[PDB]
């Protein structure tokens, strides 16, 4: 019932005890406009996040489940998004299921309807290219310790050094936010790496923040639809609060009114005998008692 | 079959309509309304699951992508999926509260037999359907659930002669297994409605909101006097659940139990066995 | 005394319920997030593009 | 006939066994060395055992021989014995460590599932020894031919004529 | 619903068992048994069709490849597909022969109404089910059938609006349309069994072998005396049909109406309009 | 009911008046072992057909639905088929449903489990490489006039010349068996084109025959499974014929036995009145007549 707070398991959820998972949610409060009360995605933030994802980190990762056209109202316009995404190529080998629709036999410029594939054809190609470790697919990445913060923390937590007794193999890097604090990703965010279109200063915390906002935006439950659904929840709750009194009037006051009955019992001493009571009564389940009980 | 004497009620449309238009319900409290909440959640589960079935292609390798893509291109699909999940949660909650309430009142008497067992059977079936539903997610949670169920099924046969193949083909989620389990899930989910109707007809024989025998003879007419109260109590409990979920579950959370549902069958081979956990209702 | 007219009245009451529970929350929600719209980002990008274009070399 | 059709439809049919035969060159392996190979896309350990190592490995208490019902197959091909075993922790599936100080066998970091050079269960929550991979030696120890054990699948006649 | 006076026979399991174990059948001939042949064949469609449910993935772009691969790897799948295909034809033949036999006997009298309408309704439903089945083939024949059905449905609305979309999404065989039509096909196919049971119960009121009223009072017992004769007559008619088909349908044939089924939607976008022909039952 | 043969429609089946359909089925009888009574596929014929299809065909055509391992128990064994099929390569772009199973990022040798794909990645590539006309997919090709004869006729019927009024465009050839008698396939079979493994003489008619047999072997209703099903039909028909007498005994002779009744009507002139006839009888559907009829 009471779960110790220093075991490394948050609220009793065992596992993830070789990770730093409470940062930003339980210990510390990183502010994300999406999850604030009556909050929403910052359009500029998601725009810059897609810019940084395309110019970097799209060369190893991808969102096979997602497609670019999700960014058509809050992050980009159709023409702008088409122009931006036409800088990349997809071979038919990328397609997960051609189904006779994709008739191309050579590389072609991506369209906004295309799924976000990595530059590699398959997972094994990416795993081979990255030292035998596969850059995880960012679709459905919401399910990580810390949620939206997970992208932000890992991209930034390359500062600490390993303790005694922990060995980082060559080609591996220490990052306390990853499982077992060893990650195969070299640090990617560096100040000035990406030149934003709006002129926002490009410091690694800013790039990490924008990437996290975009990755979260591409999710389905905690993504671009959560704020509106939360507002809908608020409206429905207000409606229920407003309807409670009318429910009370309909049900409880009405029942109390129906029970305002006056009863009277008199003394009937006429010759009539109470033979109906002695010989009477019907039981709907009598067929279950006949020949079985009290014989 | 001379041993079978008959049926308590003939569930014909004419007689069902007459019975529900002439039904009377004695004055009651909220504690004795968990059955109605369970039935209403069952109805909403039927509707939402029917809506979901038109989106789910039973091929394991397409279910994740299909779910992700059809939430955007189609409106209300993710709403129906969320409604289905929360309906399962509330259905378990209401069913267990009903079970506890009926255990409290000492309803093990003979006159309650038909009322009791018909209910439990429904509950039992309600378990099976839920299991099948989990399999349709095609995540690592579904993989583990299917593996455990297959091992339990194979326990009875001492691991001889692959008697499980007709349902749990290879003990893995593939096209055949997913198709069969999805169809069985749909059929048994719809059968649950009839089982619940039979149980509701049976239980009215001796229905009591409290153990004490109130001497009242007048009763409420079900159609609106009792139905309105049942709907209102459902609304109140839903408001309470919304408040509790809103405050107990912060918008972003660390170390949730859904984190084991990240892995999708086929896409991810390695399974993080360190953190294996089912939904709270199958947690015990 | 006209049952279908009373049904229209019930429909009107449901409409009032919906609008009462809908308009205030939507208004406050879209007033709170006025500065997070895509138009603000587009305006900022346009201003930066103009500033970069005016100051440059051949 | 109708019931046969229905049940056979429910129970899939394995019309033929996919090839899994493989050959590994091991003659040049120095004695007392473990080589890791990939067979059917799974790790496997192949080791050469001399006469001296048998005395060390086989001379242990019988009680410590957890799962005594299990059998150990030594190829005994060439001058020295050759042992081919599957490298996997039967408890959860992780790859056991090739070497440990306590024993010249295989141990698991996860739960200390110690396995000797014969892959016997030692101080492990595992319910079985390391899985044994069907194989044989026909090149006088130079080459090892491996193939998955063939179980019966019926009916095996696709065409009457 | 006071206007409804009830039902002819309660379909409770015990009552059905007793009714069929006590039912008697007057001496009859082969011509007056087509109805049973219409039911038994349906009893196979539910079985064979079910075996096809576990095989067909409702994705239009995988149905042909899945069928072809299941013909080889799986056993009896193509046998059940052939059984289903020929069962549709046999069911049409039996139903139309039964209809002609009942028309010849002047079975339109009032005492026949319950027998007649209850039957015809089933027939009507049968037609609908057949239509759905065709759409599941994902051939150019299915495309044309769906197009014609959608056009007829839209004709009711005078071409205004998109009231056909909820089932005929885009008037084309896509994932949504195929899924919905397949599930409806299964549901209505299983509902046909209940409709046929109701019709069979109702028709016994004034069932006769011939128009002329034989003064025979003794009757057979249905379970074995009449059932064995009905099964044997079914065997005889199957033999006759096989003999006819052997001469009429040599396997290598210069031309056939089935050639139009060569095209698979999506794979081939060109439809050979010169040679367009449905199956014989929908030919008229 | 009576149809006309001079029209050009076989048995009254219209739509094929622009090509030859009755060459080898109705007006001719080309012998095929498979369709003969108690016939079966010739293993050598299918072997040679696969050899031809793998050296001349296949480079233009393919069977997306079929795969090589169909030939395991009749034409080729596992090792032989693997050796034969290892000479071809499939890029990941070929796969109709690449899925996560196919994790290749380059060409690799085919395996008997691979589907029969053409060298082209899609239909459009084949059209581009074949003058804008797509080499038809042989899978499901059974549904052409003459059945198995179709492949044989087109492969062979190139000797005839067009009549006046018909113009053959450049890149097109006159073949009377094809739709409208104009086909974009140049005559492929030439004597000595393929050197068989069994030493069989290599002439265009023999090659066409072998190819037709192989192409028919891959069909579902016809092909490798038809002969066994024909034998099964024969067996079931025999069973029905043999069961007919027992049905007769159990049904018709039995009814005749039950009808052997004696009846006797006597003169009952006792004072008793026939009240039961006058006041008696019941009707199941009385509820459907009460309050509605005869009043
Ligand atoms: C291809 C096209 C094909 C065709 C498509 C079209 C199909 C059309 C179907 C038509 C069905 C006709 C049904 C007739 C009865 C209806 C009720 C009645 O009498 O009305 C008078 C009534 C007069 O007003 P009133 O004086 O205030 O009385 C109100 C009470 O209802 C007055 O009730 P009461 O208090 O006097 O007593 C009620 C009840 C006493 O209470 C009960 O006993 C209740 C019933 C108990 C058993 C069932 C339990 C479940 C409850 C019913 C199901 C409800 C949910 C349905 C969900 C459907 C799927 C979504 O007693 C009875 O009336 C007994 C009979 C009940 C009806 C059943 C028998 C007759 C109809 C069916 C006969 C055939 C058998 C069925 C199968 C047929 C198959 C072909 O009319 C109305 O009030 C109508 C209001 C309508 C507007 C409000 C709701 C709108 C919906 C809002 C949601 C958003 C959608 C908006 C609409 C969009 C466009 C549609
Ligand atoms: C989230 C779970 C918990 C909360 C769920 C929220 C409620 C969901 C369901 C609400 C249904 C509507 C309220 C019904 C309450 C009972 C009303 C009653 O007894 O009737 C008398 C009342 C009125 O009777 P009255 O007597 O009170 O007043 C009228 C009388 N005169 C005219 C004399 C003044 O009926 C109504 O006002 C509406 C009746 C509607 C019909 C009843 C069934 C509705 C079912 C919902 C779907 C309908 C679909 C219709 C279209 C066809 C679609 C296929
Ligand atoms: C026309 C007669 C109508 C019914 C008559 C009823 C009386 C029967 C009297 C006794 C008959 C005894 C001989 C039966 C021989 C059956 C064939 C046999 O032995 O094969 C076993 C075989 C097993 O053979 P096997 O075990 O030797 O292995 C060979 C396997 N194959 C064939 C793949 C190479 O089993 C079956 O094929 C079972 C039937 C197929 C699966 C279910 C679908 C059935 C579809 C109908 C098929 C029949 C078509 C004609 C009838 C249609 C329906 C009316
Ligand atoms: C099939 C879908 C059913 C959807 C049901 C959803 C409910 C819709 C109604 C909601 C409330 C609105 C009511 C408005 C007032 C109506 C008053 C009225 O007319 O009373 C009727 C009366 C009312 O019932 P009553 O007469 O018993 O009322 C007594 C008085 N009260 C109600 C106050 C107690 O009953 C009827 O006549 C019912 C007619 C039902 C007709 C259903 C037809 C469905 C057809 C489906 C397709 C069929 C296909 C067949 C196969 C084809 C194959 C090719
Ligand atoms: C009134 O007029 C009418 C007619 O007359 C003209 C008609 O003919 C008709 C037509 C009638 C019909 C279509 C009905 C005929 C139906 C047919 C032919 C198909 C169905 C036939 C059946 C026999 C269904 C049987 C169903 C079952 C579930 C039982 C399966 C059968 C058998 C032999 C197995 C029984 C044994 C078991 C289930 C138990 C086996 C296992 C064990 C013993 C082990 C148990 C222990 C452990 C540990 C598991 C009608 C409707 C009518 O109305
Ligand atoms: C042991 O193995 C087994 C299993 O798996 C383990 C099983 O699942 C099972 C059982 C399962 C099965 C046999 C599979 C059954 C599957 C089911 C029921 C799943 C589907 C469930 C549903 C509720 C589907 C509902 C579908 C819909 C609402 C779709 C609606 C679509 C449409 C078109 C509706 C409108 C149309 C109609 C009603 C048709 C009427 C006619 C027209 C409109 C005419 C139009 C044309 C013109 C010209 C006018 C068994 C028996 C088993 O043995
Ligand atoms: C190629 C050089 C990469 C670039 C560019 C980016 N990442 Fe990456 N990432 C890469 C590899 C090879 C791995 C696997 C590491 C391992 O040990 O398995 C990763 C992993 C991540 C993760 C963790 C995924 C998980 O399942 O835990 C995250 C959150 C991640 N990478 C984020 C990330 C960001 C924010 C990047 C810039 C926007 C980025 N990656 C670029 C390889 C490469
Ligand atoms: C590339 C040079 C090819 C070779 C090698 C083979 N075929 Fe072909 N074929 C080719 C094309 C471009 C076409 C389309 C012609 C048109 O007008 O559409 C065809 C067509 C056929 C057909 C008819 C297809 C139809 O749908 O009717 C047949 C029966 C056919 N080809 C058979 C065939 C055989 C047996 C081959 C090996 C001997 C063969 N083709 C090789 C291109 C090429
Ligand atoms: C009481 C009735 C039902 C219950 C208790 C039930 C239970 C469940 C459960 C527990 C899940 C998994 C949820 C999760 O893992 O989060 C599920 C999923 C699902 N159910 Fe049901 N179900 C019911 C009715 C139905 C019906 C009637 C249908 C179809 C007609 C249906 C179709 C589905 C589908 C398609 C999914 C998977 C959806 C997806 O993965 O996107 N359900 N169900
Ligand atoms: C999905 C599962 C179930 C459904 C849909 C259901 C439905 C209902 C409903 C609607 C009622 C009337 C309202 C009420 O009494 O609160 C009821 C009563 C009852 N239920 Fe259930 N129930 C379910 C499960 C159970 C279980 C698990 C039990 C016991 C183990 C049970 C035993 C009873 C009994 C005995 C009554 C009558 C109570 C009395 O007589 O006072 N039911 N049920
Ligand atoms: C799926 C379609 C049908 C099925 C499964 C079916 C089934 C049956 C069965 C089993 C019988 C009793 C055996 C016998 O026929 O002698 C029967 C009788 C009968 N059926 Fe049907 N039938 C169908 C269609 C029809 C049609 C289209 C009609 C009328 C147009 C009809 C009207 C009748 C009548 C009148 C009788 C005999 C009652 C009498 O003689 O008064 N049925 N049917
Ligand atoms: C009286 C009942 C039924 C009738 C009249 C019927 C009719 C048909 C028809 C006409 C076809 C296509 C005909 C063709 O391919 O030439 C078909 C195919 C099919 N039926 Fe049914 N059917 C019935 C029952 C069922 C049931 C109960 C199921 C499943 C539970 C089912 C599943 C299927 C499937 C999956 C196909 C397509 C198979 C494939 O394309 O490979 N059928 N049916
Ligand atoms: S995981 Fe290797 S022993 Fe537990």
């Amino acid at each position: 019932f009471i779960y110790r707070d220093d075991i490394g398991a948050f609220w009793g959820i065992k596992g993830y005890e070789e990770l730093v998972t409470e940062v930003g949610t339980h210990k510390g409060h990183n502010y994300w406009p999406q999850f604030s009360f009556l909050g929403t995605y910052d359009s500029g933030s998601v725009r810059r996040g897609f810019q940084v994802f395309a110019r970097n980190c799209g060369n190893c990762h991808g969102m096979i489940y997602k497609k670019y056209d999700y960014l058509l109202d809050k992050a980009y316009r159709q023409l702008e998004l088409a122009q931006m995404v036409s800088d990349f190529t997809i071979h038919p080998a990328h397609q997960h299921f051609k189904q006779y629709y994709y008739q191309e036999w050579d590389e072609r410029d991506r369209v906004i309807c295309d799924h976000i594939y990595p530059p590699y054809f398959s997972q094994d190609q990416a795993k081979n290219a990255n030292g035998g470790v596969w850059p995880t697919d960012f679709s459905k990445i919401k399910l990580r310790p810390g949620g939206i913060n997970y992208i932000y923390n890992i991209s930034t937590g390359y500062h600490f050094t390993p303790p005694f007794g922990m060995d980082v193999p060559k080609g591996k890097y220490f990052n306390p936010y990853f499982d077992h604090m060893i990650i195969g990703m070299p640090r990617q965010l560096v100040d000035g790496l990406v030149d934003y279109d709006d002129g926002t200063p490009a410091s690694t915390p800013q790039m990490a923040y924008d990437v996290s906002n975009f990755i979260n935006f591409m999710q389905r439950r905690v993504g671009y639809k959560r704020p509106d659904k939360m507002v809908r929840y608020y409206m429905v709750f207000t409606g229920g609060l407003l309807i409670l009194p009318f429910k009370y009037f309909k049900t409880k006051a009405y029942y109390r009114n129906l029970l305002s009955l006056r009863w009277e019992m008199y003394a009937v001493r006429d010759g009539v005998y109470y033979n109906h009571f002695k010989y009477g009564g019907y039981n709907s389940r009598a067929y279950q008692f006949r020949g079985y009980f009290w014989a | 079959m001379e041993w079978n004497k008959g049926t308590y009620m003939s569930t014909s449309i004419k007689k069902i309509v007459q019975y529900f238009s002439v039904m009377t319900v004695s004055f009651h409290d909220i504690n004795s309304l968990f059955g109605f909440f369970t039935f209403l959640t069952i109805a909403s589960q039927l509707v939402s699951g029917t809506m979901l079935a038109f989106s789910l292609v039973p091929e394991p390798m397409l279910i994740p992508m299909v779910r992700e893509e059809e939430d955007v291109e189609d409106l209300y699909t993710d709403d129906f999926f969320w409604l289905h999940e929360r309906g399962v949660d509330m259905l378990f909650i209401f069913s267990y509260f009903h079970l506890f309430r009926k255990i409290y009142l000492n309803n093990f008497e003979y006159e309650q037999e038909a009322a009791w067992k018909s209910g439990v059977f429904t509950f039992l079936l309600f378990q099976v359907v839920v299991f099948l539903g989990l399999v349709l997610c095609c995540t690592h949670l579904s993989d583990i659930t299917l593996a455990i169920a297959a091992n339990l099924y194979d326990t009875f046969f001492a691991g001889k002669g692959k008697f499980y193949w007709w349902i749990f083909t290879s003990k893995e989620l593939n096209t055949d297994t997913i198709i069969r389990l999805a169809y069985l899930h749909y059929v048994l989910a719809f059968f649950l409605a009839y089982l619940g109707l039979i149980h509701g007809v049976d239980m009215h024989y001796d229905w009591k909101n409290e153990s004490s025998m109130d001497g009242l003879e007048t009763e409420m007419i079900w159609f609106d006097e009792a139905l309105s109260n049942e709907l209102g109590a459902m609304i109140e409990i839903i408001l309470i659940v919304m408040i509790v979920c809103f405050f107990m579950y912060p918008e972003p959370e660390a170390l949730s139990y859904e984190f084991f549902m990240w892995g999708d069958i086929g896409f991810i081979n390695d399974v993080r066995f360190l953190s294996v956990a089912p939904h709270w209702y199958f947690r015990p | 005394y006209y049952p279908f007219l009373w049904q229209f009245f019930i429909l009107g009451t449901s409409f009032v319920w919906f609008h009462v529970c809908y308009d205030p929350w939507l208004a406050i929600y879209q007033a709170n997030n006025a500065h997070r719209s895509l138009e603000t980002a587009l305006t900022k990008e346009k201003a930066h593009k103009k500033k970069l274009a005016e100051q440059e070399e051949s | 006939l109708y019931a046969m059709g229905v049940i056979g439809r429910l129970n899939g049919w394995k019309r033929y066994e996919r090839d899994t035969y493989s050959e590994v060159d091991i003659g040049a392996l120095p004695p007392g060395e473990v080589m890791q190979m990939v067979w059917n896309g799974t790790p496997i350990f192949i080791r050469r055992l001399t006469s001296n190592e048998v005395k060390e490995e086989n001379e242990l208490p019988s009680n410590t021989l957890l799962d005594k019902d299990k059998e150990v197959i030594l190829s005994d091909a060439g001058n020295t014995k050759v042992i081919v075993v599957s490298a996997v922790c039967t408890h959860l599936g992780c790859i056991p460590i090739p070497y440990l100080g306590a024993y010249k066998g295989y141990v698991c970091i996860c739960h200390g599932s110690v396995y000797d050079k014969f892959a016997r269960v030692r101080q492990g929550p595992a319910l079985l020894n390391l899985p044994a991979i069907n194989n044989s030696i026909h090149d006088e120890g130079t080459l090892v031919c491996m193939e998955q054990l063939k179980f019966p699948h019926e009916p095996s006649q696709r065409f009457w004529a």
